[PDB]
RNA sequence: GCCCAUUCGGGUCUUGUAAUUGGAAUGAGUACAAUGUAAAUACCUUAACGAGGAACAAUUGGAGGGCAAGUCUGGUGCCAGC
């Protein structure tokens, strides 16, 4: 705070879900879109490195823990 | 039947206990470390208006 | 060589005892031999005063294995009815104690005294 | 020292310099375009806290003073020397806290 | 401690008083509706 | 007059620390108390220390510094065996301001703390023997030390009780 | 497994320092008094005039070294510091360095404080918390961090 | 048009009171300063004692 | 808190010969020699054992003794190991010297020695019980007078509370403790210089010690159990000080 | 759950939030009166009043945040800045 009030400063509420559309209720904001999103791109590239590896499977591989 | 209740319960209690306490320490952790980008910022800052002033003798 | 051995002369008596009149109107007194000997081996005792003259000296005279063990001066005054008149207090008290206390403003004559005293002994 | 020998100067406001900048608390829309009376030439001065910004519009006799920055700061302007410490005989530190108010 | 607390082990020693049993029964149970 | 003096910085760590730690230990308003009474402390043993480096028995240092522990010993902040003069250059804050009335009635006892003292002796209830005194920064002389009482006129001594007392006796009889 | 942080010692405050009462003990060295040599101050009475109070100065068997090590351009820095007002510590370590042994001395007791002069035993000092260093200048003494000067 | 302002900020001795008594209580957490001693009987330590520390400042 | 007859376990620790007791609030113990007797009033571990015998623990309260505070702190190291000889100067009473005798063990010896009386019969008393222990009821500061009962101790402990700290502990340790042995002296600030305050008069102490040709080094305030005493440990080095 | 130290470490209910709440003491004032004074004010006294948000309302600065179905600028989506 340096020339600011805290009239300035002060706080802003969250509008709800509507009612109409309670059913599938919890209108979801900007902070767990952000959550959503981040662990998609997080499942989409652990998916695409082991989808990489399986288009390079090298099928020539042994160790002595493939006996059963 | 009596001690695996009760240890089962002292074990939830400490683990989700230590949990949290280690979720605060790693959030005031955040705050100590832009402390000291503010702190490096400024001293970085200052020193480099005064390797300055050492040349403006020239 | 009697049982109790380091009997204060006058002077050093008197200012003692007027030490003591000092710590009783600024309640860091403790009057009687058992509550001296429960503040002693609780730790807080500046120094202890015993009356020579006690009519069974033993009754005070188990003071000296508590207090020169735990290492806090002990000083014999010749009459329990002048230590009984200098504590302020209608029976002779035989067996008084001054607390520690860094609160009280008797702190400079208290080592004054403490300090003659290990001299003395 | 920076303008004769005196700490402050009355001034005429010639116009709010950037009313423009989109920004809003900016340094660009933060400046004035005051006639200094003392030599009559021009100096661009730094009123802070652009929501007080609009006390001041148009030869309102305000009165300058140094600004001299403690620091560096993100997207602050150089060249700005001065700012404004009373404008019309009030002090706008107290009209933005707006226990007096401006006469005209 | 009484000879009929003497228990033994110190799990039977803290099962064997009330303010112990009070304070994990209500703190437990917070857990357990904080979890689901 | 100008008795405070600001020191040689005021804004400074280990100061800070200083005027924190004696402020909440004897129970002090500001920064002008510990600076008024380390200001005379520097004043009287500045002089001390010019008695100090002049010769022994040149009569100025033997009956001014004879007059300076006198005036010390008055006031009470030097004990009674150390009266020669380099003492008084080993002097210190603490035990020159602890004379103080506010920390000499809660050493006296009859406060219960240090702020205790300080809100009844400025609400008008210690008396030195015969004079209400109502302010804290007192210096009490040695000789007076032991005349400290609740005053005649004050209900912690023998008066009327206070207005809060006899309003609610009346309101409480009624 | 023995880690050791040592305890912050029970006779410092924050950073008051309350076990520095006014009979001080001072650590000399080396520089220190080469520059009250050639700023031409005293030693004993000009810290009697800096800090208005009977310091006793000390200096190690390190310092001596050292000042007995830099040569004869010295030599009336080594007969003003044999001087019998003054005494004399004694330490038992590997290597005459009057740094490290001056600040080693000082960080392990926190009662001395330092008379010297020279930069980096000047920041290490101030760097550690709490104990009072002192210089020369102009013509006379000046301290750092001591909470009552005056 | 003020921030709110503190009723321990209003009379100064008393700011200067619980500024004291909170850094009274800071410094249990830098040293271990003397409390009276032992109190009761002596229940334990009552806080816990490791084996693998040692805070004793050593001669270099 | 640790009532009698919880269930504790006895961890060991890193000085040898002392135990930590872990219950839910912990203890300092140490395995006792003579069993069933306690000496000065403290409490007493009794574990059993597997012919079944029963060995017994005391507690250490470290506001009674000296050196169970700077355990408690941590030091370094001691140098009261399990088999060494110990000198203890100042022993007043059984209240320390007890503790350091069940430290020791069965074949090292505690050599405790005593100026005053009264404490001298009760420390006999006490020492007639274990048998590890050597009461001496002479003064401290004169150790050519019990050099005939004594030798070659192999560390020294020091409580004493005369301001001539030094001068005894360094007449003691130049008379009877070897080389490369170790000195573990308790200093009282108030007790040994009243005027200036527990930093210099520590600094004081551990610069005469030095001169003494004690090597220091360790230096333990104790702080939150005692006031104002330090624990200084020392070797005697004698040859190769530096 | 608290607090401290470039980080992992250290130490502590003897730590914070609650009008849960109780009575005691007051002078700022207000005021008979007397006092002072050329007369009068002020102070010094003082009966009767005079406190809980003790609202009988202490300020001046400074350092940080955080919040929207909001606004604006830039771009290598979901970002960065003001
Ligand atoms: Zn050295």
């Amino acid at each position: 705070a340096k020339l600011v009030h805290d009239v300035q400063k002060k706080q802003h509420r969250e509008r709800s879900q509507l009612t109409s559309r309670s059913r599938y209720g919890f209108l979801e904001k900007h902070k767990d879109y952000v959550k959503r999103a981040q662990d998609f791109h997080r499942k989409q590239s652990t998916l695409k490195v082991l989808r990489e590896k399986a288009k390079e499977r090298n099928p020539d591989e042994y160790y002595h823990a493939m006996h059963s | 039947k009596k001690a695996r209740s009760f240890i089962q319960k002292v074990l939830t209690i400490s683990k989700a206990k230590d949990s949290k306490r280690k979720e605060q320490k790693a959030s005031q952790r955040k705050e100590r470390l832009k402390k000291l980008a503010k702190m490096e910022e400024e001293k970085s800052q200052r020193d480099k208006e005064k390797k300055k002033e050492y040349f403006a003798q020239n | 060589n009697p049982k109790a051995f380091p009997l204060a002369d006058a002077a050093l008596t008197q200012q003692i005892l007027d030490v003591v009149q000092q710590a009783a109107n600024l309640r860091q007194l403790k009057k009687g031999a058992n509550e001296a000997t429960k503040t002693l081996n609780r730790g807080i005792s500046e120094f202890i005063i015993m009356a020579a003259d006690c009519e069974p000296i033993e009754i005070l005279l188990h003071l000296p294995l508590l207090c020169e063990d735990k290492n806090v001066p002990y000083v014999f005054v010749p009459s329990r009815v002048a230590l009984g008149r200098a504590c302020g207090v209608s029976r002779p008290v035989i067996a008084a104690s001054i607390t520690t206390n860094d609160a009280s403003a008797i702190k400079t004559q208290i080592y004054a005294v403490k300090d003659k005293i290990e001299t003395l002994l | 020292s920076p303008f004769g020998g005196s700490s402050h100067a009355k001034g005429i406001v010639l116009e709010k310099l950037g009313i423009e900048s989109k920004q809003p608390n900016s340094a660009i829309r933060k400046c004035v375009r005051v006639q200094l009376i003392k030599n009559g030439k021009k100096v661009t001065a730094f009123v802070p806290n652009d929501g007080c910004l609009n006390f001041v519009d148009e030869n309102d006799e305000v009165l300058l003073a140094g600004f001299g920055r403690k620091g560096k700061a993100k997207g602050d302007i150089p060249g700005v020397r001065f700012k404004v410490v009373k404008v019309s005989g009030v002090s706008l530190l107290a009209l933005w806290k707006e226990k007096k108010e401006k006469p005209r | 401690m009484n000879r009929k607390e003497r228990k033994s082990t110190i799990l039977e020693t803290l099962m064997g008083d009330e303010a112990s049993n009070k304070y994990f029964k209500r703190k437990y149970n917070e857990i357990q509706e904080k979890s689901t | 007059s100008k008795t405070y003096s600001t020191p040689k910085r005021p804004y400074e760590s280990s100061r800070l620390d200083a005027e924190l730690k004696l402020a909440g230990e004897f129970g002090l308003k500001n920064k002008k108390e510990i600076y008024r009474i380390s200001f005379q402390l520097s004043k009287i043993r500045r002089a001390a220390r010019d008695l100090l480096t002049r010769d022994e028995k040149d009569p100025k240092r033997l009956f001014e510094g004879n007059a300076l522990i006198r005036r010390l010993v008055r006031v009470g902040v030097l004990s009674e065996d150390k009266k020669k003069l380099d003492y008084v250059l080993a002097l210190k804050v603490e035990d020159f301001l602890e004379r103080r009335l506010q920390t000499q009635v809660y050493k006296l006892g009859l406060a219960k703390s240090v702020h205790h003292a300080r809100v009844l002796i400025t609400q008008r209830h210690i008396a030195v023997g015969k004079q209400i005194v109502n302010i804290p920064s007192f210096m009490v002389r040695l000789d007076s030390e032991k005349h400290i009482d609740f005053a005649p006129t004050s209900p912690f001594g023998g008066a009327r009780p206070g207005r809060v007392a006899r309003r609610n006796a009346a309101r409480k009889a009624e | 497994l023995t880690r050791n942080i040592p305890q912050v010692s029970s006779a410092l405050f924050f950073q008051y320092n309350q076990a520095i009462k006014p009979p001080y003990q001072v650590l000399i060295d080396t520089n220190f008094i080469n520059f009250s040599i050639q700023k031409k101050v005293d030693i004993v009475r000009g810290m009697m005039d800096c800090l208005l109070a009977k310091c006793n100065p000390l200096i190690t068997d390190c310092v001596m070294a050292e000042l007995e090590k830099l040569g004869p351009k010295y030599r009336i820095a080594l007969k003003l510091a044999r001087d019998p007002r003054i005494k004399r510590l004694s330490c038992s370590h590997k290597g005459t360095y009057a740094n490290d042994c001056l600040v080693h001395r000082v960080l392990q007791h926190k009662c001395y404080i330092v008379a010297t002069n020279d930069a980096g035993l000047k920041q290490r000092i101030r760097k550690i918390p709490g104990i009072p260093l002192m210089s020369v200048g102009g013509h006379a003494y000046v301290i750092e961090k001591l909470p009552d000067v005056f | 048009l003020t921030p709110k302002r503190n009723k321990d900020n209003r009379n100064s001795r008393v700011k200067k009171r619980k500024k004291y008594q909170k850094a009274q209580k800071k410094l249990k957490s830098v040293r271990a300063v003397y409390s009276g001693g032992q109190s009761g009987v002596y229940e334990g330590e009552k806080t816990g004692i490791k084996k693998g520390l040692t805070r004793s400042v050593k001669f270099k | 808190g640790a009532r009698g007859g919880a269930k504790v376990v006895i961890e060991p620790h890193r000085h040898a010969g002392v135990y930590i007791a872990r219950g839910k609030e912990d203890l300092l113990v140490t395995k006792n020699m003579a069993p069933g007797e306690s000496v000065y009033g403290e409490k007493r571990i009794s574990v059993e054992e597997p012919p079944p015998t029963k060995v017994e623990y005391r507690v250490w309260n470290p506001f009674r003794s000296k050196l169970a505070a700077g355990i408690m702190g941590g030091l370094d190291e001691l140098f009261i190991a399990p088999g060494k000889k110990v000198l203890y100067l100042g022993a007043a009473s059984g209240t320390s010297v007890s503790h350091v005798s069940d430290v020791v063990g069965p074949e090292g010896v505690v050599y405790a020695v005593e100026f005053s009386h009264r404490p001298g019969r009760e420390l006999i008393s006490m020492a007639k019980k274990r048998p590890n222990i050597i009461p001496i009821i002479e003064d401290a500061r004169h150790p050519q007078k019990y050099r005939m009962l004594i030798g070659m101790v192999d560390c020294v402990f020091a409580d004493v509370a005369q301001p001539d700290q030094a001068r005894i502990i360094a007449l003691n340790s130049h008379m009877f403790l070897k080389d490369q042995g170790g000195v573990v002296i308790s200093i009282k600030a108030n007790c040994i210089d009243s005027t200036v305050d527990a930093e210099t008069v520590f600094a004081r102490e551990v610069q005469k010690l030095r001169e003494e040709r004690i090597k220091p080094l360790e230096q333990l305030t104790l702080e939150p159990y005692e006031r104002d005493h330090c624990i200084v440990v020392g070797r005697y080095m004698r040859s190769g000080l530096k």
